[PDB]
């Protein structure tokens, strides 16, 4: 647990790997220092991927469709080139909506170009011109379409911008081109920002000379979160409870209207920097809007930031957070006394994407528990900034982490728990280490304020406190 | 609010009254909506003919796709390998996608590796990468076999898999000797099943075309079982005890079965059980080669054919009753074994069983999609139970397998009103369903939303999902189902049973008001 | 100002030294040319650089890691006369994507200025073998304006301009850009000027210039600079300098009316005999 | 026998026509010939089939759907001397992606027969800019064996001959196939000879003939047809000849030795004034 034992721990993971390898991926693994912030603490990210080390990362299509444009509703979202890549994109994230599907709400399905050799071999402009004259014709109800690009539309160049600005100039419809080609970038972060910058150039300034909606002292808009298992909403109920009136939700349960609607606001809660950083100082520079992070995982940060976000208002405003916060405390004061006896003292090692693998610390830590180690895949260096000051003294660091290099991790560590994506879960569900779904809260949640709260802790509990891992081991052997 | 002693979870958290008024506020508010009544018309215009001729004259947009890409089933066929690690060469997005998909399907660890292709990859080429993959993930993983797949990215680009790999072991970086078979798959040609066929016809060309001066048929005295695109554990497990319980000498080539139900017992074995390097070796000397799909083993049969001079038979998936003697009874002719009277006690209780519960099946109309030979075996099975497959989808079929299930479905009095569908997606079965309802619908996990419309328009309309396919998402341990054989025809025999009798049960659970027929005894 | 013009043709026909000369001209007429190599061969800014450089914009990006860590300053050079050279980086023949490499490298120098100055002159000097929509980014929608084609008495070339105005056709329809005329390189043809005239009138077009055939350019080019810079007092100085300042006065911008392939065996079977 | 030669070279050299004109001469000499044109324009196999085949394999594919209906008969045509002729398809400039189209129409010959016959000699003639794999898909393990480079006395020539041979390095190491040697397309550039030769010594290779530029082939082309078929008493059809029995004859076979770019400078320095 002291920095010499982890530090012999990572040569000695490091050890089985060539040269090359060895020398690059040494750089991504670290020991947290606090009061050191910066890319010194031989931590450095948003780099290439090692070939053929069973990396985790994705690619910008996912970042792009999958992260950002995917969540909006009263849009139709098409995966312009083959096949396979909206497939398995197609309902795997649990942003959660509201709507009838297939009339007015399309997150669930899945719209395709469906590239054959012709396709590639003589071009798909003339297809995407076709396919979005067809979804016009099927779909009448959509607000916008988006055509979120693969690897072949970017290999072959296809000129989606121009069939955009035409059919879009035809049939007075927003129509947005996302170049989020996989091989762009080295993972999804780059997609968060072509995604950002699609929405700036198509979107964003569409009610720049429009004043008929009526502001008030009161607006604010939630940017980055894309309501997980209802994590948007949990957020919203305390936040319109409190006094504020959240025009826009960025970009989850949320509509092109409200991203529209935006720039009218007062305040842009962030909770989600990686992913939407951009657009926030986009709109700070140009309409002046003033943005602020916040976090609501578990009781201790939310309240920290329901403080903190009505001290950017009046005193009516402080007032009504101080009435909320005393009105939950009695709920989440039940929750901690009913799940901290039965997790206390517990040991968690998480591996997640940009913003998580630090964000849920505060809740673990309001339940006894202890993060030993934590990792992004696809996060900057801000982000690391920010983690180090959250994260435990001699705790490990680990970034873009490989298969092996986190199965030799766990298998020195012996965390109690392990919070990953799906692509880790049966592995170590195998080593009989109990696991627990931070992508999709285990189909589970939502995991923000209060209400989230307690389901996390109920959940925790039971993952951790199963009987199942106790019998692992047959009893005819030692 | 939360009661501690009662945690609600979403469902039904977001059915409170607080959360209820605050998304209808929202709604009303900010995210100008279209009118409930505008809403209500526009679905119910999507349940109609008119409708459904417009969503059947599409030609460039494809909604609700039901097949995947090459890769997938390159990577599936490469893990039935002992030893084996599937390598895509391209970008890693599409092994993420891969690993997700497979992870979620059977809920179990799945092992693929990607030489992480980029802008840089794409403009200069893959072959740097290519070295450098494979030098890392042998020295990583430590497979005793390396089969290489790739993404659409790399074969836009015209990688050279031969010449990179060649160049790979004569630069040192992997062993002059170690196995490295190859194959290309591009995403826009086929599906996931012709993505199975290249890499096993690569692999099998890796292990026996340079070789072929030594080999001689029959020699090993056993018959080579090809098992396609297979997602059904019981499957491969059925075949091989089939044949073991005939006395028949078989080389099960591309076995997954072991790496995909590994048991849990506090160590992770990322290598379990599968076809040798010895089994692929060897192959050429078996009496014959039979192939379980042969709807999209097109390319392997025609390797086997022509270089080891095997005379692959002309059978079809061994599904139903039918389709399963032909099989055994094909087996026994060329291994000369007798079938044994186990074989005969089994089929004779799968007999029993249809004559148990063809009072209940007979009669009933389906909707059904999947692979090929899939399809092709469920209509096959459902004709001999007596039901009404109304609605035969396949996205990845083409026109001979049209013709082959369309005289299929000619020879038996009840095919009179199904029609095949080739190229269409769950969108126009959707409309389908809608139309011309049929009782239910047989398919993946992807079928459930249509299923939630038609309870849309209706209960009376609505058109139950049964979930026998690939993927099955939101069901637990599907995939150790049997499809193949006697017991497979038992198994989707119960199931098809089972969901009719349910669904009746649920009609008729009412009192006062339907319970009159909530029979005890069915 | 802020004039933007692509040169295309068929391959070897010397768009390269064509467009290197025409911008020395153009440079010693005062005025301020940026040239801009789409092709994966790095040879499109050799005459002005006086050197084959090796600070192409996707090798550097290589260097560099991704585009995204890339600097306009890096890649970007300044040549003979004051003229901005920009060179596309590309694959050794037989591997990779070359029309990526120009579609990344036109969206770097977008993204991040290059063509916001107060240059007169944008010019593209494209490949020949035009085979992809990489290399068609030149002539989308807020790029070069107007395109010319380098051109000889040879069918093959011809031909070759027939299928470069079909390509250029789509994106004129979508766009706003216009086939400013076809310069004529000649090859020493028999009838090179009737017949490249013909052409230009079947699609609509007019001869720019011509450009007799003189191996004072090769010896130039052995000596890696211009004719321009090699013999001031040379007669084909004066006819790049004539071209020069026809392309600064050329109004007509038409969009291309492409012909049949029996219109073209027609054409030179008139036009190519004797 | 079964020859397989692949036919590279600079843009607008005259692989095409050099290449049409060999392989007529072949057919006069009894030897059964098949043409593949690499190319997104179907200007390969003109002279033999006497105009533009129309049933070029990726067009025919499109048509059909996939290029698995499609069948050899529908696309393999025959001409001049018996000489089979194929052509991959290709979308129009600007668009689409010409190198998948000739992988996969190689592909779908390789598939059915085709190749696979009494053919003595198998030639693929390959554009000027191979921009990607594509178009390297003719060197791919058990296709062309031996691969012929166009070469002229300009220097631009020579810098593309240095090019695909580095290109081709890394297809001759993991191969069978090698740079039969250099064919000299003449230019009226001052010492062609000279340069021709120092380059192909310095590439390791050799100078299998020198093709002289004469305007009989300009001629020969107007009228669809070989210059053998034109005019066989003709000086240049003797070439032509001689260009065939060498090329048969051939037996120097190696892997090219590239040079960078300073070397080729300091060579044509040499080799290339006075
Ligand atoms: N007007 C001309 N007079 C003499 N030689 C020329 C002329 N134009 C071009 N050339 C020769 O032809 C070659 C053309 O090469 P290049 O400009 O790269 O062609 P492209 O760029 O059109 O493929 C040069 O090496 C040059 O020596
Ligand atoms: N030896 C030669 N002498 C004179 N002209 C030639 C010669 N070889 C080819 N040409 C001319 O080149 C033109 C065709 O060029 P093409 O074959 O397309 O070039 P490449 O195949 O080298 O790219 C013909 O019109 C022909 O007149
Ligand atoms: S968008 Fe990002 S990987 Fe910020 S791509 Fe990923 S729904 Fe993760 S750590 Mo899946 S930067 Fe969201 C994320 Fe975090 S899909 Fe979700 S859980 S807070
Ligand atoms: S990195 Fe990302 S997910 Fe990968 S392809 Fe590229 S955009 Fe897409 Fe797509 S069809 Fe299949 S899954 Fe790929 S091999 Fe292509
Ligand atoms: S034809 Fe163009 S887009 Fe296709 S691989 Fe070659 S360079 Fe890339
Ligand atoms: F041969 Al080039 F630009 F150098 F067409
Ligand atoms: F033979 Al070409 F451009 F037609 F080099
Ligand atoms: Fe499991
Ligand atoms: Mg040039
Ligand atoms: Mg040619």
């Amino acid at each position: 647990m002291s920095r010499e034992e982890v530090e012999s721990l990572i040569q000695e993971v490091l050890e089985v790997y060539p040269e090359k390898a060895r020398k690059d991926r040494n750089k991504h693994l670290a020991v947290n220092d606090p009061a050191v912030t910066q890319s010194k603490k031989c931590i450095i990210s948003n780099k290439k991927s090692q070939p053929g080390l069973m990396t985790i990362r994705g690619c910008a299509y996912a970042g792009s469709k999958g992260v950002v444009w995917g969540p909006i509703k009263d849009m139709i979202h098409i995966s312009h080139g083959p096949v396979g890549c909206g497939q398995y994109s197609r309902a795997g994230r649990r942003n959660y909506y509201i709507g009838t599907t297939g009339v007015n709400a399309f997150v669930t399905m899945n719209f395709t170009s469906d590239f054959q050799e012709k396709d590639i071999v003589f071009g798909g402009d003339k297809k995407l011109a076709k396919l979005i004259d067809e979804v016009e014709t099927l779909f009448p109800l959509n607000k916008g379409i988006s055509v979120q690009s693969e690897c072949p539309i970017g290999l072959i160049g296809d000129d989606i911008e121009s069939v955009s600005k035409v059919k879009g100039a035809e049939l007075s419809k927003t129509i947005v081109p996302v170049r989020c080609e996989g091989f762009r970038g080295v993972s999804q972060s780059l997609g968060h920002h072509i995604a950002n910058d699609a929405v700036r150039d198509w979107v964003l300034g569409k009610r720049d000379e429009d004043t008929t909606f009526a502001s008030t002292p009161y607006d604010v808009a939630i940017i980055g979160d894309y309501n997980i298992g209802g994590d948007a909403w949990s957020s919203r109920i305390l936040l319109e409870e409190m006094g504020l009136r959240c025009v826009a939700q960025w970009s989850g349960d949320g509509s092109i209207s409200e991203i529209e609607l935006t720039p009218k606001v007062k305040l842009n809660l962030v909770h989600c920097y990686r992913s939407m950083n951009y657009i926030s100082r986009h709109m700070e520079e140009k309409y002046g809007i003033p943005w602020m992070e916040y976090n609501f995982f578990g009781p201790t940060k939310t309240i920290e930031s329901l403080r903190a976000i009505a001290a950017k208002f009046d005193e009516s405003i402080q007032k009504k957070c101080e009435e909320v916060i005393a009105k939950y405390k009695p709920e989440w004061e039940a929750v901690v006394a009913k799940y901290r006896p039965r997790l206390e003292g517990k040991r968690v090692m998480l591996y997640i994407g940009g913003l998580r693998p630090r964000h849920v610390i505060g809740a673990y830590e309001d339940l006894g528990m202890e993060v030993v180690g934590t990792g992004y895949e696809f996060a900057h260096n801000d982000d690391y900034d920010r983690t180090m000051k959250e994260m435990g003294d001699s705790t490990l660091l680990y970034d873009d982490v490989t298969g092996y290099e986190f199965e030799e991790f766990v298998k020195r560590i012996k965390p109690d728990l392990i919070g990953s994506g799906i692509k880790e879960k049966f592995i170590f569900q195998k080593m009989g280490i109990p696991f627990r779904e931070m992508h999709s809260w285990d189909y589970s949640g939502p995991y923000h304020g209060f209400d989230g709260f307690a389901i996390f802790a109920r959940d925790m509990d039971m993952t951790l406190n199963n009987p199942c891992w106790k019998k692992l081991q047959a009893p005819w052997e030692a | 609010s939360q009661q501690v002693d009662k945690i609600k979870a979403s469902y039904p958290l977001f059915l409170d009254q607080d959360y209820k008024d605050m998304l209808a506020k929202k709604r009303d508010g900010f995210e100008e909506k279209y009118p409930q009544d505008k809403i209500d018309e526009v679905f119910q215009w999507t349940t109609t003919k008119e409708y459904q001729e417009l969503n059947f004259q599409r030609e460039a947009l494809t909604v609700n796709p039901a097949k995947a890409c090459q890769p997938l089933g390159a990577v599936l066929c490469a893990l039935g390998f002992e030893k084996t690690m599937p390598y895509v060469h391209g970008s890693q997005g599409c092994v993420a996608y891969f690993r997700s998909y497979f992870n979620r399907h059977f809920r179990e660890p799945v092992s693929c590796v990607s030489d992480s292709m980029t802008e840089d990859a794409a403009v200069f080429g893959g072959q740097q990468n290519m070295k450098d993959g494979l030098q890392n993930c042998k020295a990583t993983y430590k497979p005793d076999m390396i089969a290489v797949s790739t993404t659409c990215m790399a074969e836009v680009i015209g990688d050279d898999l031969n010449a990179f790999i060649n160049n790979s072991k004569k630069e040192g970086f992997i062993p002059d000797e170690f196995p490295v078979p190859f194959a290309h798959t591009p995403s826009f040609v086929g599906s996931h099943v012709t993505g199975w066929d290249n890499m096993f016809e690569g692999i099998a060309r890796y292990f026996t075309l340079k070789s072929m001066d030594d080999k001689v048929v029959g020699s090993n005295k056993k018959i080579n079982i090809v098992p396609g695109f297979e997602t059904y554990l019981g499957n491969f497990r059925v075949i091989k005890r089939m044949l073991s319980e005939m006395g028949v000498g078989y080389s099960l080539l591309s076995d997954p079965e072991e790496v995909l139900d590994t048991p849990a017992d506090g160590q992770f074995r990322m290598y379990a059980g599968g076809t040798t390097q010895e089994e692929m070796k060897d192959a050429p000397n078996a009496l014959n080669t039979v192939l379980l799909q042969p709807w999209h083993l097109e390319k392997t049969k025609k390797f086997v054919e022509g270089t080891w001079k095997h005379e692959v038979p002309k059978l079809n998936i061994p599904m139903g009753l039918d389709w399963t003697d032909e099989f055994l009874m094909k087996v026994s002719e060329i291994s000369g074994q007798p079938i044994p009277a186990s074989l005969t006690k089994e089929r004779g209780r799968l007999v029993d069983m249809m004559t148990d519960s063809h009072t209940w099946l007979h009669g009933k109309r389906f909707a059904l999609w999947g692979d090929p030979d899939f399809v092709m075996g469920l209509v096959k099975f459902l004709l001999e139970l007596g039901c009404e497959p109304v609605h035969i989808l396949c996205h990845n079929g083409n026109k001979r397998w049209k013709k082959a299930v369309d005289a299929i479905l000619a020879a038996s009095p009840y095919g009179k009103n199904a029609t095949v569908y080739i190229g269409k997606d769950l969108w126009h079965l959707r409309s389908l369903v809608f139309t011309d309802k049929p009782d239910f619908m047989i398919g993946n996990s992807y079928g459930k939303f249509i299923q939630r419309d038609t309870l849309h328009k209706g209960k009376e309309f609505e058109v139950p999902l049964i979930r026998i396919g690939f993927p099955i998402f939101d069901r637990h341990h599907l995939h150790r189902s049997t499809t193949l054989g006697y017991e497979g025809a038992m198994q989707i025999l119960t199931t098809l049973v089972n969901s009719i009798l349910e669904r009746l049960d649920e009609e008729t659970r009412g009192m006062q008001a339907t319970d009159y027929n909530h029979d005890l005894v069915r | 100002a802020m004039r933007q013009c692509a040169i295309y043709g068929k391959g070897g026909i010397g768009k390269s030294t064509t467009t290197q000369n025409l911008v020395a001209a153009l440079a010693e007429m005062g005025k301020k040319v940026m040239i801009v190599g789409c092709d994966p061969k790095a040879d499109s800014t050799r005459l002005i650089l006086h050197s084959k450089a090796q600070n192409t914009i996707m090798e550097m990006a290589a260097e560099a890691g991704t585009v995204e860590d890339l600097e306009l300053e890096d890649v970007l050079k300044a040549g003979y006369g004051g003229v901005k050279c920009v060179e596309s980086g590309g694959p050794e023949p037989g591997v990779g994507c070359a029309g990526r490499g120009v579609i990344t490298a036109i969206n770097f120098l977008e993204e991040e200025g290059a063509y916001e100055d107060d240059l007169d002159f944008v010019f593209y000097d494209v490949l020949g073998d035009v085979v992809c929509g990489g290399f068609a980014m030149p002539i989308r929608e807020n790029k070069a304006q107007e395109i010319y084609i380098v051109c000889s008495g040879e069918m093959m070339a011809m031909y070759a301009a027939n299928n470069i105005s079909k390509g250029i056709v789509k994106y004129a329809n979508s766009g706003s850009v216009r086939l400013g005329g076809l310069i004529c390189n000649s090859r020493n043809t028999d009838r090179e000027d009737e017949l490249i005239i013909a052409l230009a009138n079947k699609l609509g077009t007019q001869m720019i210039h011509f450009v007799p055939r003189d191996n004072v350019v090769q010896r130039a080019e052995i000596r890696r600079m211009t004719v321009i810079e090699y013999d001031p007092k040379a007669k084909q100085a004066d006819e790049y300098r004539a071209l020069a300042r026809k392309v600064v006065d050329n109004k007509l911008l038409v969009i291309p009316n492409p012909i049949t392939m029996d219109e073209l065996e027609e054409l030179l079977m008139e036009f190519g005999i004797m």
